[PDB]
């Protein structure tokens, strides 16, 4: 053919689906939103969390006590007395 | 004073340890919100002394420490901010200026194979050994803060969490604070690239361990803002592991 009739279904190809454009706008902007309100919420949370010592690993000790608290050196002084019967 | 491979592993291993350190003792030890007022003023005087004292040294070391010392009030701009956020930029901060840190004393080692001592015998280093001394601009506009580099976005992040914490005082003294302190190190730069002097110190060529360190480091620098988000993630996992 020439060269009109070819450049002008070319330059067609090369331009994109404005459909599919809009909707991923939408989309993107859906999206963005609800992840900015939820970034928004992650920046709220105080350093130190409303439990924290109620956590098992940071209390280290009411488990470790007990299976110690027989050791010589850290016995209540009515232990060994009563001990023998 | 102290032998330049010393000071090489000072203000980078001790400083780590010793930050981690007070993280530890400050998330625990501190319920009174006391040690707020301390940070607060430590830093700025820290800030603003460090800003205004390199600018006057001459020689090389000093220069580095008085960078150091501006920087140890950067990342203790984290310490008043009590927030995931302020944590993770005071590591943030603490990572990158290590990787400067280990960068710069590796110019300096580099250099002191023929005994520099001063800023000016590092005059028209751009004829003999370009790289090098694009090398060194490069690592000192990091330290600066440029954007197109790391250590811009340490200061940026800090920034951000002295923002958070509503310490708006904070964020402009660092913003005065990086104002002045980029100054004496475009300083650094005009005689290491514009003016030439007379005479020129010729420097032997380097080895490869220190070569390769400090590519690696140059590469990092660079191209830090292309992806970032591995250093952000662990940074943001290591501020909530102090509690969970």
């Amino acid at each position: 053919g020439f060269i009109m009739e070819f450049a002008e279904n070319l330059v067609l190809r090369l331009m994109e689906n404005p459909e599919e454009r809009d909707r991923k706008a939408r989309e993107h902007i859906y999206e963005m939103h609800e992840r900015c309100k939820k970034i928004k919420e992650m920046w709220a949370l105080p350093i130190r969390p409303y439990g924290f010592w109620t956590f098992e690993r940071h209390n280290a000790q009411l488990r470790w006590d007990p299976q110690i608290s027989q050791v010589a050196g850290r016995r209540d002084p009515y232990d060994d007395l009563l001990e023998d019967n | 004073g102290s032998p330049t491979p010393v000071t090489a592993f000072l203000s980078i291993a001790p400083k780590i340890s010793i930050f981690a350190n007070i993280l530890r003792v400050f998330i625990y030890g501190s319920y009174g919100a006391t040690l707020q007022q301390i940070f607060f003023f430590c830093s700025i005087a820290s800030m603003i002394l460090g800003a205004l004292a390199a600018m006057a040294q001459t020689k090389v070391k000093r220069l580095l420490a008085y960078s150091s010392i501006g920087h140890v009030g950067y990342i203790c701009i984290g310490f008043s901010c009590g927030t995931i956020e302020g944590i993770q930029s005071l590591l943030i901060g603490i990572f990158i200026y290590a990787l400067m840190t280990m960068d710069a004393f590796a110019i300096v080692l580099a250099l002191r194979q023929t005994r520099v001592k001063y800023i000016a015998d590092l005059g028209a280093l751009a004829k003999t050994n370009p790289i090098l001394a694009i090398t060194f601009s490069i690592t000192m506009f990091s330290y600066a803060g440029i954007p197109p580099l790391a250590g811009f976005c340490s200061k940026f992040y800090l920034f951000f969490a002295a923002l958070g914490c509503g310490a708006y005082f904070l964020a402009l003294v660092g913003v005065v604070t990086s104002v002045i302190g980029c100054f004496y190190y475009i300083r650094l730069v005009k005689r290491m690239f514009f003016d030439t002097p007379r005479t020129w110190i010729l420097y032997e060529p380097m080895d490869r361990n220190k070569s390769l360190l400090l590519a690696m480091t140059s590469f990092f620098i660079t191209l830090f803002l292309l992806y970032p988000s591995p250093l952000f993630s662990v940074t943001h996992q290591m501020a909530l592991s102090l509690y969970l």
